[PDB]
Order: C-alpha cells, then structure tokens, then sequence
C-alpha cells in the first residue's frame, strides 16, 4: 500500500492509503468515510488535469506522498 | 619702531612747516593764485602740504623696499664710502624727513628760473635752522647729535652745489621731490623712464616698481591725479635731459653721431630745433627702441590711469572735492591717509601672489571628517569601547597613530559642526567611564590629574542644574587654566608633545572638536579685527623666525609693471610661519598688555584680521580686568602672512621682546593635500562588520527555501478553474498570481536575478487579496505570504551580501545601491527590528555621500599655470648660472653649497605645485622637475669635491 | 615682608605678607584690599603662573617684586 | 731628498725620491706605492696645486717636506 495526500480550497490536508490500481471512483469513495464528502461532488485535479473514474492512478502516474487536489462540484455528478 | 605715520615729533614739526609756511598765502607773483576745491581753499596746490607730506612717505617708503631688496640677494649702488640707501637708520631717516619738512617752505612764487631757485631755497633751509633753533633743547640732544648734523641737512635744502647722489640723506630728498611731479608732468613715459633708471641705479629695479606702485596709492590716498602709461603714446617723446628732442630725417631713422669704437651712437638730442623731411620721434617709437626695450620694464606694456571702478567724470569730482583739500590743510588726517595706503600696500601684494579666495566661510565636510565625527560620537556615547591602548568598535581596532591622524588631517572646527547637544552631554558619560591621568606639557615635576574625577565633580559643583549650555562654557572654562589640561591638548593638536599616554591623545581627539563646537555656539560676539598671542621661546629659535618672516617680508612687492608674485609665492610657501597657529583652539587677547606685561613675552603674534575670516570666538566673560581671551581654530585654506617684524623694549628677564605682525589670507593654495581614506574607511569596514551579525541572524531565524510550497499554489490554481468560485477569481490566479508564481520559481531555482526583485514587486497587495470576499482566497494568501517571506529573505539575502562585497572594495556608492534593493515592510515585514540595525546603516552611507569635494585650482588655471612656468623657469635659470660657476677659492664654494642647499628647496615646491595642479586618474608628469633634480645631484658632487680641493689647499697653505 | 601685585586695569596694589604662607592665603589678602574672589583670580609671576597651596620660598618670591593679577572667570 | 705625502683622512705616508721631478711622472711614481690609480691626483703644498710640465725644481720643493694630495 501506498500513502497519497489529498488537500481542499478550504484548507484542509486528508490523508489515504490506497494500492496502485485503484480508480478515481474508488478513491473518491474513500475520501467518503474520512472526511464524509460525497463521491458524487468531487473533482479530483492533479498536475492541473482533471481525473475521469474510470482511471487507475497508475494511468495519471501518480506516486507515493503525491498531493491531489478535491474540488466540490455542486449541480452536477 | 620709528615710523614717519606715527611720531608726533616728525608730525609737530610737520605742523610748524604748514602753521607758519606752507599753510600762508603766496605772497608770489607768478602763478601764486589760490586753489579752489569742493568750496574750501587750498593757497598752494602744486607745493603745499600734501606735497612735502608725500616725499616724506616717500623716504619711508624707499628706504622699506630698499631694506626688502638687501634682504634679497640684490646689490644696491654704494656711495662714497661702502654705504647704500638700506643702510639708512630709524635715528637718520627722522633727520632727513624733519628737514624734508622745510625743503619747500620757503616758496613765495611758482616761479621756476635759477634766480628765484636760489632764493626760495634760501629761505627754505632758514626755516628749517629756525625751527630747530626753537626747539634744540628736544632735538639737539637726542634727535640730532650737534649743531655739525643739523648743518648737513639744512645744507642740503639750501642745495648750492648742484650734487644730488652724494649721500644717503641727499639721494632720499631730492629724488622724493622730483617723484612727485609724476602726478603733473604730460609725456608720462618720458618722465617715467626718467624717474625709473634714476632710482633703479640706487635702490634697485624691483624696489623701484614697488616705489612708484605704492607711488600710485599714495596720490589716491592723497586725491591726487593718477598718471596712465600708454605704450602706444603717439605724442612726441620729452627727453628729460634738459628740454631737447629726438629727431628722425629723410629715411626713417633717428638723427645720430659716431664716436670711436662704438659703431653707431648715442642720439643727437636736437634741443627743440624747426626743421626740413625731418620729424620729431614719437613716445612709442622711444619705448620701442634697442636701448630702451632691454633696459626699461614698461616697453609694450599698458597701465591704465584715473581710477579703476569710475568714468573719467566721475573722476573728476573725486579730484575736485573736499578731501582734496582736506589733505591739503588738515596734517593729522593727511598722514592717516598715506599710512593706510602705505599699510595697504603691504596685504594687497600678498593677496596677488596667491589665486582668490571668494567667500569668508569656513569649508564643508569631506567624506574623511564625516566618517571621523561619527567615531567621535559613538566613542563619546559608548565610553566602553576604550582600552589601554586602543579604542573597539564594530571589530575594528583603532590604534594612537589614528587619532593623531584625525588630529592632523581633519578640519576639526568642521568636524565640530557635526556634533551636537547630545554630543556634549557624553562628556559626562565619558568621564564617568574614565578615572585616568593627564599630564603637564613639560615641567615633568607636576601633579597629575584624574581627568575623569575632575569633571564629574566639577559639573557637581559647579553645573548644579546640568544645564547643556552652561557645559559649553565649563568645557571651554577646562580649556582656559588647568595647565594640566590644555598644555597637552594643544602640545598633541600641534604633534609637538612628548610622552603622551593613548588616553591623553584620544581625549585630545574628542575634546579638540567638541571645545570648538561648544565656542561657536557660546560666542555672540563680534569677531575682533587684531588679536594678540604670546608664546615662550628661546632667542635662538625666535631668531629663525625672524629670518623666515624676512624672506617673506622681502620678497613680496607691490607691482608696477612686471609680476614679482610667483617669487614671493615660493618665498611663502617656504618660510610659512602660520602651521604654528593651527590644528589647535588657539588662544589670543584683544588686549596687549595681557602677552606683553602678565605674562612677560618676548614672542608675540599680532594677528590683523580685517576681512572677519578666522572666526574667532569668545571665552569667558570679558571686562576691566579680564583676559579678553578668543579662540581661533585656524580654517585649513588662510594663512598668516607677516607683513612687519618689529623690535619692542624687552621682558621682565632682560631678552628683547619680537612683535611679529600677521594678515590673515584665503587661498585654495594654502588647502593642504591629504589623501582620503584615513577616517572613512575603517569606518567602512565598520558598518561592513555591524551588517555581517544582521545577515547572519537573518540567515539562521528564518530560513530553509521550500520549493514544494510553490508547486503546490502553482498546483492550486488550476485547480481552482473548476471549482464554481468567481469568474474573476479564476482569472486573478490564473493571470495575476499565476505568472507571479512562475517567476518567483525561475529566480529562486536559478541563482539570484533581479527576477528575484521584480517578482517581488509583482505580489498582489492584501488589498487586492481582501476584494475577493472571504473564502477559501484566505486559504490561498497565507499560501502566498508564505512564499513571498520565501522570495523576499533570498533578496534581502543578496543584498547585504552584494553591499557587503561593495563595503570591501569601498564603492560606498555601489553599497548604497544594494541597501535600496532590500525591501520594505508589506514587501518584507517577516525579519524582526534588525530592520533598525539595517535602516540604521543606509542612513550611515546617505551622509557619506553628503561629502563635499573642495577644490583648489579654484579658477586662475591660468594663475596657477603661469605662475608655475615662471617659478620653473626661474628655477632652471638659477641652476644652470650655478651650473657654470666659476670656483676660484673656498668663498665661492661655500656660497654654492648654501645656494644648492636652496635650490633643493626650491625644486620640491616645484613639485608640490605639480602636484597640486594635477588633475585626473594616471601618472603625473615630472618629466621637467627631473631634469632639474638631475642637476642638482650633479652639481652637489661637483662642490663637494671642489670642496675638500679648497679645505686641502687651505691647510697645506697654512703650513 | 613686603610685595606687589599688579592688574591689566592699570593700578598696582601694596601687600604685606610672609614669605611663609600659602598662595590661597596671599590670594585672600589681595580678596581683602579690592574685594575680589580668589576663585576668579590667577596670580603670574614673571610670566609663570603662581600655584595656591604653594608657599613663596617655593617659588623663590623676595621682597619688593612684582606680581600679576588676571581676571579669569567661568563662561556662563 | 725625503718626502711626505699626507691626506686629510689621517694616514701619514712616507715617500722617497730625490730631486727633477714633473708632475707627469709624479702621477705614475704615487702609483707604484700603495697600488692606488692616478687618474686624476691634484697636488698640494704650500697652498697651490701643481700643474704638469713644470719641474719639482720648480717651486722650490725640498727634502723631509710634507704634501696633502687628496683626488
Ligand atoms: N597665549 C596667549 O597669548 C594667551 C593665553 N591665554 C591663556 O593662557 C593659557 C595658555 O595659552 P598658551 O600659553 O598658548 O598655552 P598653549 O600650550 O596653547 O601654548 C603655550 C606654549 O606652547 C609653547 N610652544 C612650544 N612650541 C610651540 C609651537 N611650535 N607652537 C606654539 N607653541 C609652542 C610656547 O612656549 C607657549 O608658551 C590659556 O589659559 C589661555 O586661555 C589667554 C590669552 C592669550
């Protein structure tokens, strides 16, 4: 397992654990029961790129203590 | 002391002349008429009073630059026996005036025919016998000798013989009669020759340029007519031997006759003849001549009459008014009138030698004597940096070598200026610090004072109110006494001191321009015009003042024609007696009787300060019985220049006592040439250490430059394009804060640039930042403040450093250049109050920049320039008549040594004034100054064999 | 034995005093004859200047010479 | 004759020649003694400087005399 770091515009750092492989979806979900944001209002951005669900991190090549960054998007899923 | 403008028996019987002869109508026929002027009456304007007064002052005035030309190497011509004109006593020179007196006193007529000469100077020399009959039991005795002496003089104004060259007493009054005609007679070239070549053969040529110039002053003293001389003259020349003429016929030449072994001749003085064509030789054409151009100053040269400053109307009035007659009938002030002038004449001559001054004031600060008063005042404010035998600041040492340096080159009346009030209350401070002992100035056999425990207690006592004026004056009351005190201030000012202690030069340092400070701001008076300074020393050492006053005494003339000034330059600029005045608060009187009785004298310098310059300020509180004492911190660019030595009585032990007598001068040419760097750079390696602690502090507080934050702003904002905020938020990160970010990573990442220092100013102010509501843009500015702390401690970083490297190499102002890239505040705000350390030294450099580059060809380039090519000039042609001297005996070697021993002199003085000169950054030339020194090494062998030669064929003669 | 002091003012004053005695005390005698301080004057003495404390013999005064007094007062 | 030739420096010499002498061969015989140049030697005696050509007949110079030459 590898450790990634995830940050909002509010100003807060979450901390996950996750295996290469993993989706974008499925990271979202994880970011659920940490910090209870809904799957469905989340903009993952990283390398200013935006991250589609059906992408694994590896696809994105996204590393070991790598920092994303969450965007809430309201009024769309 | 004997002066004709200051003896009442010489004036009394003046008086007598006028009362009885001078003074009554004409009771002549011939042109006897009564002069009018300005409404008052004048009985005899050609021979009255002002006339016989002149030809007095003329005595006096011959026999004074006779004097000044023996005191020169000159030759006057010898009468009968082996006496010449400066041979001339105070005692004979009384003699010949009071007889001088008489010499047109029995004038009835203007008549001018032999019979009428006769008789007027028959009653003439009558008068005289009668006016010494009357009182021969005052003069008999001791101005004159007998009746014998009496008879001389009254033989001469009777003048039956027709000699006029036969002695000292009948030269002096026959050519001081003849002299005044200058001001009447019309072919003033003519006559002027004339009167020239007659008094040349006994005084010399030079005395008599400065006869007939001072000559010229004494007729607008006396408001008489001032006679041009016009080179170019086109009326027809006087031969003044008789009343004849020069003649020019048929071929343009001038009639002549030839004698044996003479090739062509003398000129035919044709007496006034009617002739063809013939035609009478002109002014010009005279001047013009072989005989006359090689003989005679005032060929081609131009000297404008009237008076300068005034149209020739104008004029006219000055001529036709009341003073003109005053002088003709008031004897008091006829001679107040002419002494002036004499006395005058005697300054002016001085102030052409040298290139004008312009103003009065004192001068402004370099960069030196800035540097030097911050020392100064940080050693007064922080007493702690003093040791036993240097004083520590900012990890600079500075040693006694130092101090006496900023003794020797700084301007301490200056430095002065730049303390304050503050300043003097460290005096309190810095002698609480110090409990350690000055010494006497000699007398080795003296109590020594704690200097520290003494003003403390004397401020006690004394200063109960602590008042800072009052210090000023307790400080200046310490400098006046206390022999324990001001004789080692002033022995080390004047580096004339032995034995001194680092403590006893230091405080001499610092108290030196706080005394000063402390007399400019005390004294409201007004600056006295003569001031007297007594001094203790040997008759041996006076005795070489006294020759060096002379050389410049004798070698400074007023002019005529030709320019002696570079000689009396040189002259001065070698026996300069004023560095003897300076570098020290000087005391003086305004009163005499304070150096001459008190305090028994037999040296006084007697300081005429007519112009105000050498402010001098008050000490003490002056009346009846007090000192009346002033200071005089001597300005760096006036000089005092003797203009008489006299003899007065003597002391109370027995040795006679010298009144020299100064005048203060203003020159760029007495600015002496110290090399900057002295006071200022040490000081600079100061600040240079006090900015290595704030660097290092700054370096070590806040620090580490994290790249990582950077990318994640850089990450942040595109990533807030899709975060549904502002449509003006997205564009404020994206094109505002984005490129900023983008240079703040090329500067930091690549070395420094001023990338660094744009990018900076490139930072959105918290005002632009708190437009955008509030939001998670608060979360963004801390993001950002965070970076700018990073960009700017990396600038601020670079540019202590890139000043510091300045500091090394001087640059003070590529220093200052980096201290204006450190940023302010909203900029920076993250280093803590060492932002005062930094500010601190900015300032420090803003005033070393204030600096004032005096400067000293101050015009007259073409002063200073000519003056050189004379002096070298000279100079050369002195070395090479030595070059080619004929060494017969032991006599002529000596006289060469001694002349080779002043040519070495000289040649230096030539080099100073090259020097001095000089201007830009390359080699100066000396290329002239070395083909002299050249031959002085030559000639200093040549001697010094033919020395021993003649020592040799001494002693081998003598055996 | 007898003494002079002499002043800049013009006028010369007659003492009596001790070749014994301190200057402190021959100041006080001239305080005594014109009514001034001996804090404001400083007593000369062939162009030397006469220190208080010090006796004459000290400074080998004898009778009938003459001294000179000066005014020397503080600023203010 | 006997002869002594001195200079200042403080050496007394002792020469020995008789009589006829010229300054021209008087040059080369101080020469000889001390292994000290010639080139140019102003003679002294009796105040006066000898000139070469005349003889030291001449000036009538005599036995045990004493002379300065210094160069
Ligand atoms: N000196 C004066 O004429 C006057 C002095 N005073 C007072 O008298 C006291 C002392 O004044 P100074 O006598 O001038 O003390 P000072 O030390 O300034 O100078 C005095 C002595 O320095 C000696 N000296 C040795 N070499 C010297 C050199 N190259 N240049 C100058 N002086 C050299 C002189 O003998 C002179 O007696 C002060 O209290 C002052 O207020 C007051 C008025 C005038």
């Amino acid at each position: 397992h590898m450790q990634i770091f995830v940050k909002t515009l509010t100003g807060k750092t979450i901390t996950l654990e996750v295996e290469p492989s993993d989706t974008i979806e499925n990271v979202k979900a994880k970011i659920q029961d940490k910090e209870g944001i809904p799957p469905d209002q989340q903009r993952l951005i990283f390398a200013g790129k935006q991250l589609e669900d059906g992408r694994t991190l590896s696809d994105y090549n996204i590393q070991k203590e790598s920092t994303l960054h969450l965007v809430l998007r309201l009024r769309g899923g | 002391g004997f002066s004709l403008y200051t003896d009442d028996t010489v004036k009394a019987a003046a008086q007598y002349a006028y009362d009885n002869y001078l003074g009554k109508p004409y009771t002549g026929s011939v042109e006897s008429a009564p002069a009018n002027f300005g409404g008052r009456m004048v009985y005899r304007q050609h021979h009255g009073l002002s006339h016989t007064l002149r030809t007095m002052a003329y005595a006096e005035l011959i026999v004074e630059e006779a004097r000044k030309a023996k005191l020169r190497g000159e030759t006057l011509g010898k009468f009968k026996d082996g006496r010449t004109i400066a041979d001339v006593t105070p005692q004979e020179l009384k003699k010949i005036m009071i007889a001088q007196a008489f010499f047109v006193a029995g004038r009835d007529d203007e008549a001018s025919d032999a019979k009428n000469y006769q008789k007027y100077h028959e009653q003439s020399r009558d008068a005289f016998l009668k006016y010494v009959k009357d009182n021969e039991s005052t003069l008999i005795p001791d101005v004159f000798k007998d009746q014998e002496d009496v008879n001389f003089y009254a033989r001469v104004i009777e003048d039956k013989s027709h000699d006029w060259e036969s002695t000292p007493a009948h030269v002096l009054i026959n050519q001081g009669h003849m002299v005044d005609l200058v001001r009447v007679k019309q072919p003033p070239e003519s006559f002027l020759q004339r009167y020239f070549s007659s008094m040349q053969r006994w005084i010399g040529s030079q005395a008599t340029e400065a006869v007939f110039g001072i000559q010229r002053q004494f007729f607008h003293a006396t408001y008489e007519v001032v006679a041009g001389f016009d080179s170019d003259n086109k009326e027809p020349h006087l031969v003044v031997s008789g009343l004849g003429r020069y003649v020019i016929g048929e071929d343009g030449q001038p009639i002549r006759e030839a004698p044996k072994k003479g090739q062509k001749e003398g000129d035919l003085k044709v007496f006034p003849q009617t002739y063809k064509n013939e035609r009478l030789m002109r002014v010009d054409e005279f001047l013009k001549l072989p005989e006359i151009q090689n003989t005679f100053p005032g060929s081609g040269k131009h000297l404008q009459g009237g008076m300068p400053g005034m149209n020739e109307m104008d004029y006219w009035n000055r001529l036709n008014s009341l003073n003109r007659a005053r002088c003709e009938n008031d004897v008091d002030f006829c001679l107040k009138q002419l002494q002036t002038a004499h006395d005058k004449a005697k300054i002016e001559p001085i102030k052409q030698a040298f290139q004008s001054s312009k103003g009065k004031e004192r001068r402004q600060p370099n960069v030196d004597e800035i540097a030097a008063a911050r020392i100064i005042q940080q050693i007064l404010a922080n007493p702690d940096c003093i040791h036993d035998d240097h004083v520590l600041i900012n990890g600079q040492k500075l040693e006694q070598q130092f101090f006496r340096d900023l003794l020797a080159k700084c301007e301490m009346a200056v430095v002065g200026s730049l303390l304050n009030d503050t300043d003097i209350g460290n005096i309190d401070t810095l002698m609480r610090h110090e409990k350690d002992t000055e010494f006497h100035s000699t007398n080795p056999e003296a109590v020594p004072v704690k200097i520290g425990e003494y003003w403390i207690n004397d401020q006690r006592i004394n200063n109960s109110s602590g008042n800072i004026t009052q210090k000023k004056h307790d400080l200046i009351f310490l400098m006046q006494n206390d022999a324990w005190y001001f004789s080692r201030v002033n022995a080390i000012a004047q580096n004339r001191d032995k034995g001194s202690t680092f403590k006893e030069v230091l405080i001499t340092t610092l108290m030196t321009p706080l005394t000063s400070k402390a007399l400019v701001d005390t004294s409201q008076a007004k600056p006295p015009t003569r001031l007297f300074r007594g001094l203790n020393l040997s008759e041996e050492f006076t005795k070489g003042l006294i020759d060096q006053a002379n050389a410049m005494i004798a070698n400074t003339t007023e002019r005529l024609f030709t320019d002696h000034s570079p000689e009396a330059f040189k002259q001065i600029k070698l026996n300069d007696l004023s560095k003897m005045s300076g570098r020290t608060n000087a005391s003086t009187t305004t009163e005499i009787k304070l150096v001459k009785e008190t305090w028994d004298s037999n040296v006084i310098f007697e300081m005429l300060d007519p112009d105000g310059l050498l402010h001098s300020k008050q000490v003490g509180r002056h009346g009846e019985g007090t000192e009346s004492e002033f200071s005089v911190y001597l300005p760096e660019d006036v000089a005092l220049v003797p203009v008489k030595v006299t003899l007065d009585g003597k002391t109370q032990k027995g040795e006679n006592r010298y009144v020299f007598t100064f005048v203060a001068v203003k020159s760029p040419d007495f600015t002496p040439r110290h090399e900057s760097g002295y006071a200022v750079e040490p000081f600079l390696r100061m600040q240079a250490a006090k900015l290595a602690e704030v660097k290092s502090s700054i370096e070590k507080a806040q620090r580490a430059p994290d790249l990582e934050t950077i990318f994640n702003l850089q990450n942040e904002v595109e990533a807030v394009q899709y975060s549904h905020l502002s449509t003006g938020y997205k564009n404020f990160l994206k094109n505002t804060v984005g490129p900023v970010l983008e240079n703040s990573l090329s500067g930091l990442m690549e070395s420094d640039t001023d990338t660094l220092s744009k990018a900076l100013a490139a930072f959105p102010s918290d005002t632009q930042w708190s437009a955008f509501n509030f939001e998670e843009a608060r979360q963004a500015k801390r993001q950002m403040d965070a970076i700018k702390q990073m960009v700017g401690n990396k600038v601020v970083l670079d540019a202590l450093t890139q000043c510091q490297d300045a500091l090394e190499k001087q640059n003070i102002a590529g220093a200052l250049d980096a201290l204006k890239k450190i940023p302010s505040e909203k900029e920076m705000g993250t280093i803590r109050r060492e932002l005062r350390e930094q500010i601190q030294s900015a300032r420090q450099e803003l005033e070393s920049l204030q600096r004032a580059v005096v400067t000293p060809v101050v015009t007259d380039e073409k002063k200073v320039r000519e003056r050189y090519d004379a002096l070298i000039e000279n100079t050369s042609k002195k070395i090479t008549e030595l070059e080619t001297g004929k060494l017969p005996n032991l006599d002529a070697v000596k006289k060469g040594i001694s002349n080779l021993s002043n040519l070495k002199q000289e040649v230096t003085v030539l080099r100073n004034e090259k020097i001095r000169m000089h201007v830009g950054t390359d080699k100066v030339d000396f290329s002239d100054v070395e083909k002299l020194e050249q031959q002085i090494q030559v000639i200093d062998t040549k001697l010094a064999d033919a020395y021993l030669l003649e020592v040799t064929k001494q002693i081998s003669a003598l055996e």
